[PDB]
Formats: C-alpha cells, structure tokens, sequence
C-alpha cells in the first residue's frame, strides 16, 4: 500500500526486543535445560561405576 | 448505516495514521501526501504483542527450575528447545545472537500472525463506538511497514555479518567473481549478486505481507458480501486451513533469516 | 461506461491461471505422496503430515489471487 | 585408487588396489572410478576391464554376477 | 451490447482453464495410483481412501474457478 | 453484428482448452495403465476397473466445459 | 467488416487446440505402449488391445472440437 | 447491509472454529506437553536411582 | 478491403499449432521407442512397425488442421 | 479514467503468472522432498531442512512480482 | 495499408511455433538417443540409422509451417 | 496519458514470466539436489556448495527481467 | 510514425518463441549427455561428438527465425 | 503518441520468453549435472567443463534476444 516512517518507528521497536531476549531471557533459559542435562548424564556415569 | 457493502469493504482497508506535522488522526476520506503519517494502530499491536512475549518469557527466565518442570515451563522450553535446534542444525559458529534473534522472531510473528482469526469486526466495531476511533484494522502483519521494517533490520545483519567473518576484500571478492569466475565478466557479475543479495530481505518481507494481506481480505470480504445464515460456511474452513499459513509464514521467516546469516559467516 | 467489463476479464484471467497453477502443482506432490504411501504402507499418516505441510506452501500464491481477483469482481465494481 | 575384489562361490579371482573398471553392466556398458555412489547391479557375461595402479591394464572373463 | 458481450469470453477463458488444471492434475494423481496399485495390488483399497483424500485438495481451486463462471455468465447476465 | 459473430470465438477457446485437458489428463493416467499391465498382464481387468474408476473423475470438469461451450453456441447464440 | 474473418479464426482456435491435445495425449500413451512392447515382446497383441481401447477414450472430446470447427468454416460461414 | 447482521453472522462462524479447536488442535498440545513432563519425571527418577 | 489478410492469420494459427503437436507427439513417442530398440537390438523391425502404427494414429489430427490451413490460405483466401 | 481499466488487468496477468511459478516449483520440490522421505524415514528432518533451505530461493521473483500486483492493484489504483 | 502490415506477424507467429515444435521433438528424440548411446556403445550406428529414420517423421509438419512461413514473408509480402 | 497505462502492463508481462522462469528452473534444479541428498546425507555440503553454484547460473536471466521491469515500472513511469 | 510500430512486434515474436524452443530443445539434449559422461567417463570423447552431430538438428529452425527475425527487425524496418 | 508504448511491449515480449527459455533450460541441464556429480564425485572438475561447454549453446539465443530486447528498449 503506501510507504510509511512506520517502517522506520517498526526499527525502533524491533531492535530493543531482541537485546532485551538476548540479555534477560534466553541464557537463563538454556541455563534451566543444561543443567538438568549434566546432572542426567553424571547420573549415568554414577550408574557406570555402580556395576564397574 | 448507510453501509453500502463495497464502502463497508471500503472502510475495513483504512490504517489509522498520525500526521506528526500536525500529530492529528489523518481521516479515512482524503489521505494527506507526507511520509510522516504512523500507522498507530499496527505499531501499537506490534509493541503491545512484542511486550506480551517479553514478559511471559522473563515469567519463566527467572522462576525456571531444572527439577520436573511446571505445565507452563515445559512449553516455554519446548518451543526453546525447538529454536535450538532449528539454529544448531544449519549454524555452527559462536556468536551469541542468533539464536535469541530467531526466538524474537518466531514468537513476535507467530502472535502478529495469529492476530488474524480474531473476528474481524468485533476490534474496529469497539475502537470506534466506545473511543470514538475513525478507522482500525488489527493485524500488524499485513501491513508493507512492519514487515520491510523486519526485513531491512535483517539486511543490515547479513551485510554486518558479510562483513565481520571475510572483510571487504573478500566480500569485493564474491561480489565479483561469482559466477563466471573471469575477471572480465566481473562488470556483469557485479550487477547480478547485487540483486541476489537485495533480493533476499525484499523476498522475506513481502512473502510475509502478502501472506498475510490476503489471509486478511479474504475475511473482510466474506463477512461484507454474504447473508448471516451462509458467512460461517466459508469462514469456518477459511481459518482452518489459515492456522497452517499463521504456523509456516513465521517459520520460514525464522528459517530463512537463519540461513542468510549462517551462510553469510560461514 | 467501458470501467467495468475489463474487471471480469481480468478475474477470470487471475482465477484460470491460479486454477491451473494450484492444481497442476497439487496433482505432481500427491503423485509422490501416493507412490511413498505405496512403498511404505506403515507410514501413511506421517507422508499426510508432511503432505499437508508442503500443500500449505503450494497453496500460498494461488489462494492470494484468488482473494485479489474476488476483491476485484465484487469490491470495485 | 581404490581396492577392487572380484570373487566366485568358489575361489578369489582378483584382489588388489585399482585406478578404474569397464563393466558391462545389465543395463548398459558402465565404468567406475574411485569416490563412485553406493551402486548394486547385475552384470552380463563378459570381459571386465581393470586398469590397476600404474596403468597395467588387463581382462578377466566373468560368466556374469552382481557388481 | 458490449457490456453484455465481453462476459461470455471471460466466463469461458475462466472454465477453460479451470478445466486444464483440474485435468491435468488428476490425470498426474491418479497415474501414480495405478502406478501404485500395480505394484501391489491387494492395497488397492487403502490406496483408493488416499487417492480420494487428495483428489478433494486437487479439485478445491479449479470448482471455485467454475462457480465463478457459472456465476458471470447467469448471474451477471 | 459483433453481438453473436463474437460469441462463437468464446465457444471456441472453452472446449478448445478443455479439449486439451482432457486429451493430455487421460494420456497421462493411460499411460501408467498401460505400464502397470504389461508387468502383471493377468492383473488387467482388475487394474482396468481401476482405469474406470479414477477416469470419470479427470472429465467431469471437460465435460462441462464442453455443453457451456455448445449452449453458448446454440441457447444464447 | 466485422463478421467472416472471425469465424475462421474461432475455428482456426478450436482445431489447434484439439491437434495440441490429441497429438501429445495419443504421444504419450503410444510411448508407454511401447516400452511394454519391448518388456513383453510376446504380448504385443495384448498390449495394443488394451491400447486401442482407451485410445478410443483419449481422442473423443478433441474429435468433439474438430467436428465443431468445420461445422463453424463450412456450415455457419 | 445491516452491520448488525454481519456480526451476527460472524459470530457463528467463531463459535464453531473455536470448537473445532477445542476438539483437534489443543488436545495434542495438551498430549506433548504431558510427553515432555512424563519424560523428564522418568529421567530424573532414573537419576537419583542410580546414585543410590 | 482489409478482410484478405486476416486468413493468413487464422491459417497461421491453425498450422502453428498442429506444427507443435505433431512434432512433440511423434518426439516421446520416438524417444521411447529408441529406448525399447537399444534394449533389444533384435527386435527393432517389430518394434518399428508398431511404432508406425500409433505414429499414424498420433499425426491424423495434425494432418486435419495442416490441410484446413492450406484450403484457407490457397483456396478461401 | 483509462488506468484503472487497464492496470487491473495488469496486476491480473502478474500475479496469475507469478502463481503458476511458484506453484508448479514447489510442486516438483516438494514431490523429490516426499520420494525421498518415503526411501528412508529417519531422514525426515534432514531432508525438510534441506527443503527450506532450497524453497526460499524458489519463492523470491515470484514473490517480487506478487508484491508489486498488490502494490499497483491498491497504492496507485 | 495494414495488409502490409499484419502478414508479417501471420509469419512470425507460423514460424515462431515451427521452432518451438520442431525444437522440442528433436531434442527429447536426441536425448533419448545419447543416453542409448552412451549404454550400448556397440550399437551407436544402429541406433544412429534408427535415429535420423524417426527424426525425418518430426520435422515434417513443422517444415510445412516454414515454407509457408516463408512463402507469405517474401512471395506475398 | 495513454503511455503509461502500456508501461504498466509491459512490466508486468516481463515480471510474470521471469517469475515463471526462475521458479520452475529453481524448483526442477532443486528436486535433484533432493533426491540426490537422500541416498547419501553424508554429502550434503558439497552437494549444497555445487548447488548454490549451478543456482546463479539459471538465477543469470531473469533478475535481469525483473531489474528492468522495475526501470520501466518507476524510473521511466 | 505508423508502419514501423506493430513490426518490432513481429520481430520479438519470432525471436521469443525461437530462444525457448532453441534454450529447451537444447536443454533436454544436453541433460542426458551429461548422464551419458557420468556413466562412462572413458566415452566423453565420443559422445561430445554426438551430442553435437545431434545439436546442429534441433536448433536448425530456431537459427532461421532468429535470421529472417533480424532482417524483418533491420532490413524491412 | 501512441508510438512508443508499444517499443516497451515487444521488448518485454523479446526479454520475458528469453527469461523463460533460458532459466528452464539450465535448471534442466544443471539438474542433470547435479546428479551426475553426485554418483561420481571424483570427476566433478571434468563434469564441470562439459556443463559449461554445453552452456554456452544453451543461453547463445536467450542471450541474443536479451541484447536485442535492451537495443529496442534503449536504442529505440
């Protein structure tokens, strides 16, 4: 339809949610599955030496 | 109401502008020449959507527990896990901003997208009658603005990453060379990659926009040129079969952005 | 006035391209589709699956013309 | 190069490292190099042309098989 | 005149490739199911439910194309 | 006068173009026919049936598109 | 002026078209024929049998068309 | 037209995609979202038993 | 008058279009045939005559529109 | 006056040409993606990400040419 | 004047789908001869023999086109 | 003026069929990547490398069209 | 000024459908020479030669139109 | 006038069909490469200049028509 500076506000508001995600929200959130991973794989290297 | 239905079919087409010189509502009737006019009512669907998505991820990023995780963890990790992969597939190097840059996009999308199976009167019928607002159409997505605005951000990324990983001197390089590999083609190859590349972002947003833009005025139309007794028969199987293109257009915007990239460093 | 009858020529145009580019591109994937659902009878619901995912690709630019040429048929004139 | 062992129910025929082959394949006449996709063919009784390393070419008469 | 003339070549280039497309593509589907059937056939049945399936998606887009037609040249008269 | 020397060309383009639908659509779907049979030629009339079956579907919309083209010539023109 | 040229144009349409589809449709079937020919070359009998049947379903409606066109050169003009 | 008649005709058609919904799309969001709990208990069961 | 040019365009059209079918026709339908012959070198006159036979029933259509052509460019026109 | 005659039919001929385009492409790579899931499952996401990868580069003219309809269709008429 | 004028294009549309057609056959019959060619080397005259036998059948409805392609852009200029 | 309505409708002949030659030529180059991927995933990177090779060389043309259907569309207007 | 106009047309015609005819028809041929050389390596000197033997023939026409394309474009102005 | 409109239409007809022809051509011709180069990875040089080779007679007449589509669009 018509060109608008909204393509240019649109920047503004698009730039600032990824830092805010990139900050605040996702290496908390692979921090929450990485560490329930390690403690399932040291249980399997527990379950290693329990027969060993 | 005078509401001839090629006028209702009219009205429903209208953005709500605000003319910054004047920083007034610009009227449905005649549309002031400037390029300084907001679209406000698809920025503000953007941002509130955008803030939606942001707080209900920090509702999780800083009660996540790595025990047996609640109903609403296990989603939001799902979908995690899901980017994650999607980035670790096609995407082997280090830097940090890929993978939330993909999350932002994917969700922000996915939300503007589903915007659209909202009934299409029921917004504009309230903006209107209870504020007084003179037009309002409510999915961000389907507007040219909002859609190159996200493209040309990913521009910038992949000419920043072209950059970072091989320098001006190979990206001249494959500017160049590519195709046909002797210099004496190169004042034609120039001209050919130069589309290829601009081509990418301009691709990205307007499959979105179009997208979008029809999966709106099909609504608009089946609700403005049937009888009550006959519009649902349209409009139920209309959005069934819309939920796959709300899915698959935020998830190849998410792809497509990752691969440009990927492929922009590697 | 002469407005008018170009904007059902037009349609018709937009609609019969659509028609046969939806159709024809529908026909080649379901051929693959059956053949895979005949090597692998087991698997059916899942070649669906992916069916309908790829249909949902296919179906993009045929179902806007379509919308784009009803608008025209009916909204303008 | 690449290793190449032609063997019967009954005894080992050839063995040895090789640079390419000529076969009659049972669709039509073939020829594989090193690096060659995953391939399974009969072939039709005939000559099969080796050339091994160092281009000391020879022919082994095979009365058919599966290549 | 005019106005009422023009409408019968749109009407008809609409059906007609309406008509192409819904052809060909059905052709292509149900090639591969013999194909399919051929090759086994006590699966014939099962096949036939899929070919069944399919060929309503092959058939959505062309049929809208010919309501149209049928619509221009009764209804728009 | 144009108002009927120009209807006959709208008759012509829909049943020329469902002609070729229709020709090309049962080709194609023969052709596989004729290659599954001569793999398992005991299976024909089973196969045949088949044929019969699926060939209906690919005329249903050259059928129509063939009477539109002979009533335009003989019910409006 | 405006009433001869035309109708052998609306003809010349028809015809090309019904040569388009026919030529290929009888092409393609006739191909597979063959090849079946050279798998079974003791059933070359069977196999035309079959052949001349559904050829006789392929060249119907394109013999629909060119029947009509010299109807329209011959009879109307 | 009557823009009420037109609302009211969307209504219905909201309705029924919303119990269309209701019966095919949220039930296996539902089903993962139990897959993925059921597995994580499993996993870390299996954890703490193998330490012990 | 103008009318005498418009025939060769009809004739154009007519022959153009038959030109095109006839060749692509005959072309899969000698590509396969090739095929067939370099699978069985001892049987290419079996294989050739049934190849003309189908070429005769794929070129009859052609030879129809070509001979209307010529009657409208040397004889109508 | 004349240009919202004439640029609907030509926002009509962009898109239905951009539609078959885009159809008929992702039909063929859509149906190699099927064939190739069907040999071998387990392969079935490496292969639909192989598939993204290419359909992005299938869809870019198409979609040019479908932005600029809608553009001249709606900003300019 | 415009005699003068439109049998220009009446050539170049005859000659324009001569090429196409005779193009388009030739080289799927060429292909299918290469690929013979390149499997049963001993047979190439054979097949090469076969191969300009079948090829003289393609031309000849697009050689007619050319000639009075021909005939129309310099005898009746 | 008259001019500009044609300019519009020139662009988009050439769009369209850029967009049909990219799209198709994209898609009929990338099921064979596909398929060749699927028998031996190991080899996807030098098989996307000499891909996204071959993929500028079919790209050559029509970005050519579609850069000057945009000059003619807005620079010249 | 009047007569020049309509055959530039003429001439593009004549040279648009001779560079697809040309493009394709050349297209096929050479796809399976080279799955002629991958098949035997040891034959590229060999089949190159037929591929040209065979690529003079099918190009033939197209090599006229593109001729009597540019005297019509240059010479008849 | 009426004059120039029409220059721009034929060479949009001249450069859209050559767009056509020579994009199908080689996405045929570079499907075919592509799996050829796939079952014999060793020779993909080789197979390379063959692609090339019959490349070339591949775009002679597309790219013929795009040079006369330019000359009318500019040149007249």
């Amino acid at each position: 339809m018509n060109l608008n500076a909204t393509i240019l506000g649109q920047a503004i508001a698009f730039v600032l949610f990824v830092l805010f995600a990139m900050k605040y929200v996702w290496p908390p959130l692979m921090a929450a599955i990485e560490k329930r991973q390690k403690e399932i794989a040291d249980g399997l290297a527990s379950a290693e030496r329990a027969h060993k | 109401e005078n509401m001839t239905p090629q006028d209702y079919i009219g009205h429903h087409l209208n953005n709500l502008q605000l003319d910054l010189r004047t920083f007034s509502l610009v009227d449905p009737q005649n549309p002031p020449a400037t390029f300084w006019t907001i679209n406000i009512d698809s920025m503000f669907f953007s941002v509130v959507l955008g803030l939606l998505f942001l707080v209900l991820f920090r509702s999780v990023a800083k009660k996540a527990t790595s025990g047996v995780p609640g109903k609403f963890q296990t989603a939001i990790e799902l979908v995690i896990g899901f980017v994650n992969g999607s980035v670790k597939d096609m995407y082997h190097g280090k830097s940090k901003l890929i993978a939330p840059l993909a999350l932002t996009i994917f969700v922000w999308v996915f939300l503007m997208n589903l915007m659209d199976l909202l009934p299409i009167d029921l917004l504009p019928y309230i903006a209107e009658h209870v504020l007084g607002l003179p037009a309002l159409r409510v999915v961000p997505s389907a507007d040219v603005n909002v859609t190159l605005s996200m493209a040309l951000g990913v521009f910038i990324l992949i000419l920043f990453y072209s950059i970072k990983m091989k320098g001006i001197g190979g990206f001249t390089k494959e500017l160049t060379l590519q195709p046909f590999n002797h210099w004496a083609f190169i004042p034609v190859n120039l001209i050919l990659e130069g589309v290829s590349l601009l081509s990418k972002p301009v691709s990205l947003g307007l499959r979105l926009f179009g997208n979008m833009y029809a999966g709106e005025l099909i609504f608009i139309l089946i609700a403005g040129l049937l009888p009550w007794w006959s519009q649902w028969i349209l409009n139920v199987p209309w959005a069934i079969f819309h939920i796959l293109i709300i899915t698959l257009q935020a998830f190849i915007f998410m792809v497509l952005t990752i691969v440009y990239l990927s492929m922009a460093s590697e | 006035n002469l407005n008018m009858d170009l904007l059902y020529m037009a349609a018709a145009v937009m609609m019969g391209l659509a028609a046969i580019g939806a159709a024809i591109g529908i026909g080649i994937l379901g051929g693959k589709f059956l053949e895979g659902a005949a090597r692998q009878p087991d698997l059916i619901p899942l070649l669906r699956t992916q069916f309908f995912i790829v249909m949902g690709l296919v179906d993009a630019i045929p179902m806007i013309a379509v919308g784009l040429g009803l608008y025209v048929m009916f909204a303008v004139a | 190069t690449y290793h190449l062992d032609v063997v019967s129910a009954e005894q080992q025929m050839f063995s040895g490292l090789v640079e390419k082959i000529q076969v009659t394949g049972s669709e039509g006449e073939l020829g594989i190099y090193p690096g060659h996709a995953p391939l399974l063919t009969a072939i039709k009784p005939g000559m099969i042309r080796i050339v091994k390393q160092h281009g000391h070419e020879e022919f082994i008469y095979l009365s058919g098989g599966i290549l």
